[PDB]
RNA sequence: GAAAUUGUUGAAAGGGAAGGGCAUUUGAUCAGACA
RNA sequence: GGAAUACUGCCAGCUGGGACUGAGGACUGCGACGUAAGUCAAGGAUGCUGGCAUAAUGGUUAUAUGCCGCCCGUCUUGAAACACGGACCAAGGAGUCUAACGUCUAUGCGAGUGUUUGGGUGUAAAACCCAUACGCGUAAUGAAAGUGAACGUAGGUUGGGGCCUCGCAAGAGGUGCACAAUCGACCGAUCCUGAUGUCUUCGGAUGGAUUUGAGUAAGAGCAUAGCUGUUGGGACCCGAAAG
RNA sequence: AAAUAUGUAAGAAGUCCUUGUUACUUAAUUGAACGUGGACAUUUGAAUGAAGAGCUUUUAGUGGGCCAUUUUUGGUAAGCAGAACUGGCGAUGCGGGAUGAACCGAACGUAGAGUUAAGGUGCCGGAAUACACGCUCAUCAGACACCACAAAAGGUGUUAG
RNA sequence: GCCCUGAAAAUGGAUGGCGCUCAAGCGUGUUACCUAUACUCUACCGUCAGGGUUUGAUGCCCUGACGAGUAGGCAGG
RNA sequence: GUGGCCUAUCGAUCCUUUAGUCCCUCGGAAUUUGAGGCUAGAGGUGCCAGAAAAGUUACCACAGGGAUAACUGGCUUGUG
């Protein structure tokens, strides 16, 4: 009889999605990255800042 | 009654429902038949087509009694019979006795063919006979006797 | 504001209850009304509607129409329906035995199928012996014999019989009938 | 006093309303127009073979 | 006085297309129509007689009947809010099959193949047809191609 | 005065017909006058029937 | 013994018409409710 | 070389202030927190307190103030119009009735159906009853003389609702009315064919035909009524110059 | 030889095997037309949409139109005359264009709160006499589509080329 | 490019008005803001529809969508 | 090969008149004249879907029309 939004009043987004349950408990919004090294070609930063 | 109809509605719509262009005019056409032959034709050619002139012979003091001639087919012929001598004459099928239908007695002139009389025979007094009627009834066995 | 797709407001142009004001009629109204929506059998939602019908609807199904319905395979033990009313043939000799539910019968049919150990049923007594329907014969009487839609879509070379009240020659065969006066149609 | 001539305004409005229906289609069509020798033959040509499903059940 | 006779405007419309007048070559005679083919209707300015009227050419047909030198077309025409069955004569001169359904039986012989060889595969087939599908993803590469790049030109007159 | 698709009538009041309407309304009042015409002849004419 | 229309009493308002809509203040006047 | 930060985006991250709304009215659903028993913000507001219990809220009314508002009716592409009617009030003041009809719908009966010319009868224009006729249906097609509806389970084929059979069901087969499309058949008109026969000119069998009909092919009518529509009538109301 | 517009096709009424009927047709049981029987399945044959689709009767008003962008005829033109497609006005209020039939916006059951459109935010007037780089000084400055006009031609005014 | 000149009409008058000159003018950029019978959400009215339900059953109940209108038609009053 | 290479070269009902079968009716019955019918063409409507039609009103009339002329005003601005 009312339609209650999800993304707020909790309940409900529990109610569908409980992986929501999961999702909060574990962060994952805020995940982390693989912080990796690799670094562009040579012939990129020439053609990137070229005329 | 004048309380269902549809005049007590249009009161107070100024035209009447007769409309605020065109009006409601005295004859705009011309009165009845006028212009068949003009600007009514497109409804007087279909709607009547056939409508204008003659065709064939006139005739000169006709009467309808000369041309009396009421029609019966054998798809009824039967009911002439009243229903308790009816299926008394329906079994036995035989000559020697077989039911006596006077038709120009029971307001008929001809006698047409339109089907499926039972094999049972009967005499039928006529004014007048189709070639395939007279031939069914002698399919049952049955005759025809010419009468006045 | 809404860009429509179809006209707002449409009356579903069906026939919710009969036009009419018989007390009995809206009565198997309400019964068959019960049976359509809980019985699940289709035979209750036709006979439904079908009792709405208008008398131009409700063509007379001729006794001989019966005869003739019951001789298709397998259909002799089968009990024929008849919404609407039943008429007397003369035009049949032998009639078979079975049972007729109808709403109404004429004297006829009625001495006609008793005579030859048939039965004339009312609807709700076809309820109370067939609730879904079962071994049931449904015969709708001929819409279009009737002598008002001889006379439907008059045109040239429609062939469709003119609104006339005499007839004969003199009386639109002239003009236009034929080749010899005018056109012809 | 002259008046308007020809328009098609709003004509296409009109039939849009009831809308182009579709041309009708049958199976079945009609053999009005159809080369009368050849139908005289195909009347001769079916009337066979009526009668020749009619000794099928037999 | 206004005109309307039966070709009119038809100037360019029946005009001999050039350098191909003249007498008509045989493959027209030759092409066999049965009833039911699919034709597309064009005329052709040097044979008068069977000639479509000038409505029907660019049309296409289906042909209800074949007499000696014609073959009978029926076209939906579409006149006021319906559309009526109109029925052609027409020599086979003015007529063409149409390749509108070339492809389809194509595809159905096609379907069939298809259905019939990965069935005895053991199915799997999708067979319908698909619009064009966005790219996918790729790689280019810059190895012998680098980026040349381009700039607007400044206006110049030249006359 | 022409349209749609109706058998052509055909009516005939050009007349002053409202000059001649005959209704009975005396259909009761003559019924009874001449069953008391009848009582008045079966009297005054003696056994004879 | 209605209306147009008019006298007197009472009230009110009125800077080149009067009348209307929304809304509140103010004056007047009233129903309901509760107990 | 190592960071920072901007910029764009993401979070089923946390949180303050303000506004409007509280429809519904036992329970029933999806869930949520809990070891648990229980609890909840989970299918729509309840808890706490105060004031008044009266013109206080509110209604009505005049008025002032803010903003807005041009005379209605009409014909017209366009009317507040320098277009026409209208100073004011009351009371009158205009699509009726009738004959004949179309479509629809209700009802009575149904291959028939219509008591109400008239008669019988009456508690006397009512109600109640009824003999023969008639009208309209049930046969059509022809200008007419005149002929006059089954090859066949009243046909073949395609789709058909419902019903029947099988199957748990999914599905498959059977029968198939109304209706729709098509191919046939039958009656009359038209054109040809012209047997047996005989006043030697009558007779018209049998077989046909891109021809045709407001036809047949197990009847749908007739009568009352109502709306709307038609025509004739003073014919929605008022209006000529005339004759 | 375009663009825009335009005809048909995208299947069960389909595809394939087998072989019946005839008075048509072939030299020919050849072919034509309709067929008995048999096989082929689902993702029944591109997209998108669909509450639906098909069908019948009857009848009202109307049968002076006008306007806008684009195409376009006559005319020096015209708020003139006349065609093409569409959208409108007429029949329709509401917000903007001060004002205004047709422009812009958006179409109308009674209310509340929110947010916007077109247009606006010195004051009249709800809303920054906001920020930002320039141009412009007029002894007739200029100031917002439809829109209520201006031109050829000149300036050693100033600006940037 | 802006400005000046070219640029004459009759009641007194109109960038809508006042007025504005590093504008309140012209060209352009960025924000913020104001407010339609439109858009979103909820209440109520009506209409259409799809369900449910034997005691106002012509009833009750659930659910969704819609609402401009001259000439005109139908409907409930 | 179903008139002119294709795109134009034409005409209702009433009436008269011919062609056709020698067919149908003149209704108390016949024969013979005469009359009517069907099928098909011609005689023509050019305002070409098709009336039978002269003027004047400085003596005038009615219904209406700003659907329309004579004048002010409005657009235009060739012409001035
Ligand atoms: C009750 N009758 C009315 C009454 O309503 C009232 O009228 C005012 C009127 O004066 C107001 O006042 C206005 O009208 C007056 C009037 C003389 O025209 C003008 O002089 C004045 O400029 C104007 N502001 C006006 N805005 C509304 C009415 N209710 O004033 C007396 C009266 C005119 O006789
Ligand atoms: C709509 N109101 C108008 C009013 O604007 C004016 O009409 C103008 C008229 O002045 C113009 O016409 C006039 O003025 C213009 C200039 C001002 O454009 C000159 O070019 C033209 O030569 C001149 N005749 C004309 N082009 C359009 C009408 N709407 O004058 C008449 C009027 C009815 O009061
Ligand atoms: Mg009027
Ligand atoms: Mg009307
Ligand atoms: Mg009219
Ligand atoms: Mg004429
Ligand atoms: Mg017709
Ligand atoms: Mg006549
Ligand atoms: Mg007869
Ligand atoms: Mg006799
Ligand atoms: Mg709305
Ligand atoms: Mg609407
Ligand atoms: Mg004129
Ligand atoms: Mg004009
Ligand atoms: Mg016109
Ligand atoms: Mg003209
Ligand atoms: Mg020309
Ligand atoms: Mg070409
Ligand atoms: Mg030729
Ligand atoms: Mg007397
Ligand atoms: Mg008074
Ligand atoms: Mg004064
Ligand atoms: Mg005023
Ligand atoms: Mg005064
Ligand atoms: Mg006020
Ligand atoms: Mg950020
Ligand atoms: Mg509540
Ligand atoms: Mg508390
Ligand atoms: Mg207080
Ligand atoms: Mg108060
Ligand atoms: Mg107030
Ligand atoms: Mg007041
Ligand atoms: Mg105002
Ligand atoms: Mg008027
Ligand atoms: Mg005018
Ligand atoms: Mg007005
Ligand atoms: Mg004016
Ligand atoms: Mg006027
Ligand atoms: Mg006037
Ligand atoms: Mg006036
Ligand atoms: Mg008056
Ligand atoms: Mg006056
Ligand atoms: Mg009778
Ligand atoms: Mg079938
Ligand atoms: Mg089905
Ligand atoms: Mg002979
Ligand atoms: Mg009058
Ligand atoms: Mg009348
Ligand atoms: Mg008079
Ligand atoms: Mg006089
Ligand atoms: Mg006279
Ligand atoms: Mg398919
Ligand atoms: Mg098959
Ligand atoms: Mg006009
Ligand atoms: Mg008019
Ligand atoms: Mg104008
Ligand atoms: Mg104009
Ligand atoms: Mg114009
Ligand atoms: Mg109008
Ligand atoms: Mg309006
Ligand atoms: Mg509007
Ligand atoms: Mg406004
Ligand atoms: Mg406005
Ligand atoms: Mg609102
Ligand atoms: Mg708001
Ligand atoms: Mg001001
Ligand atoms: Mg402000
Ligand atoms: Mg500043
Ligand atoms: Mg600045
Ligand atoms: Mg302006
Ligand atoms: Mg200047
Ligand atoms: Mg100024
Ligand atoms: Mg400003
Ligand atoms: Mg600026
Ligand atoms: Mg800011
Ligand atoms: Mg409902
Ligand atoms: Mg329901
Ligand atoms: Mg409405
Ligand atoms: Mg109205
Ligand atoms: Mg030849
Ligand atoms: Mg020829
Ligand atoms: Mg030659
Ligand atoms: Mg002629
Ligand atoms: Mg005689
Ligand atoms: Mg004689
Ligand atoms: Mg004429
Ligand atoms: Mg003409
Ligand atoms: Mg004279
Ligand atoms: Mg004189
Ligand atoms: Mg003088
Ligand atoms: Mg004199
Ligand atoms: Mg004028
Ligand atoms: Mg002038
Ligand atoms: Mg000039
Ligand atoms: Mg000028």
């Amino acid at each position: 009889v009312l339609k209650k939004n999800p993304l707020k009043n909790k309940q409900v987004l529990l109610r569908l999605n409980p992986y929501a349950k999961v999702f909060a408990a574990e962060k994952l919004g805020s995940k982390k990255a693989e912080k990796t090294g690799t670094k562009p070609a040579a012939v990129f930063t020439e053609t990137l800042k070229h005329d | 009654p004048s309380r269902f109809t549809k005049t007590r509605k249009h009161r107070g719509h100024v035209s009447a429902g007769k409309g605020r262009i065109g009006k409601h005019r005295k004859h705009p056409g011309g009165r009845g038949m006028a212009g068949g032959q003009h600007h009514h034709r497109i409804n007087m050619d279909k709607y009547h087509p056939g409508y204008f002139g003659k065709v064939g012979m006139r005739y000169f003091h006709k009467q309808q009694a000369h041309f009396w001639k009421p029609v019966l087919n054998l798809d009824k012929l039967w009911t002439l019979i009243p229903e308790d001598k009816r299926d008394q004459y329906l079994k036995s099928a035989s000559k020697e006795t077989a039911p006596v239908i006077d038709t120009l007695a029971a307001g008929y002139g001809k006698i047409l063919g339109k089907g499926r009389i039972p094999n049972v025979p009967v005499i039928v007094k006529a004014r007048f006979v189709s070639k395939l009627a007279e031939e069914k009834i002698r399919a049952a066995g049955g005759v025809v006797e010419l009468i006045a | 504001g809404i860009d429509h797709t179809s006209k707002q407001h449409k009356r579903s142009g069906h026939r919710t209850a009969p036009k009419s004001d018989n007390v009995y009629l809206k009565l198997l109204v309400k019964l068959y009304t019960f049976l359509a929506r809980r019985t699940d059998a289709p035979f209750n939602k036709v006979v439904l509607k079908a009792l709405f019908l208008s008398k131009i609807n409700r063509p007379p199904v001729s006794v001989s129409r019966i005869a003739r319905a019951l001789k298709q395979e397998g259909a002799a033990n089968k009990t024929v329906v008849v919404v609407g009313t039943v008429t007397d043939d003369a035009r049949i000799f032998e009639f078979p035995k079975t049972t007729v539910a109808a709403l109404r019968f004429t004297a006829g049919a009625r001495a006609k199928i008793v005579k030859a150990g048939g039965e004339c049923i009312t609807l709700d007594q076809l309820a109370v012996r067939a609730p879904k329907g079962q071994n049931t014969l449904i015969l709708r009487g001929p819409r279009n014999s009737r002598e008002a839609v001889r006379h439907f879509g008059m045109g040239p070379h429609k062939g469709k019989a003119p609104r006339i009240l005499s007839t004969g020659r003199k009386f639109e065969r002239a003009r236009g009938r034929r080749r010899s006066k005018g056109f012809k149609v | 006093a002259k008046s308007k001539n020809h328009t098609a305004h709003n004509q296409t409005r009109k039939a849009h309303r009831n809308g182009i229906k579709k041309p009708k289609t049958y199976k079945y069509p009609s053999l009005k127009g159809v080369d009368p020798k050849f139908r005289r033959n195909h009347k001769h040509a079916l009337h066979g073979t009526a009668k020749a499903l009619a000794a099928a059940k037999k | 006085g206004k005109s309307h006779g039966y070709r009119s405007r038809t100037r360019y419309m029946f005009q001999r297309d050039f350098r191909k007048h003249g007498a008509v070559h045989l493959s027209t005679y030759l092409k066999v129509y049965k009833v039911g083919d699919i034709v597309d209707i064009k005329a052709n300015g040097s044979i008068q007689k069977g000639m479509p009227h000038k409505f029907y050419q660019g049309k296409t047909g289906v042909v209800y009947n074949v007499t000696k030198s014609s073959v009978g077309v029926i076209i939906n025409k579409m006149v006021g809010n319906r559309y009526l069955e109109k029925r052609l004569n027409l020599r086979v001169e003015h007529i063409k099959h149409s390749k509108c359904r070339q492809e389809f039986l194509e595809r159905v012989k096609a379907n069939a193949a298809k259905r019939a060889e990965a069935k005895a595969q053991g199915v799997a087939v999708q067979l319908k047809r698909q619009p064009a599908q966005p790219r996918e993803s790729r790689i280019v590469s810059t190895e012998g191609n680098v980026p040349q790049t381009l700039a607007p030109v400044p206006y110049e007159t030249f006359i | 005065a022409i349209s749609k698709n109706l058998p052509i009538l055909k009516n005939h009041f050009r007349k002053h017909w409202q000059e001649r309407v005959k209704v009975h309304f005396d259909q009761a009042g003559k019924k009874v006058s001449r069953r008391n015409a009848r009582a008045t002849r079966a009297a005054k004419i003696a056994p004879r029937p």
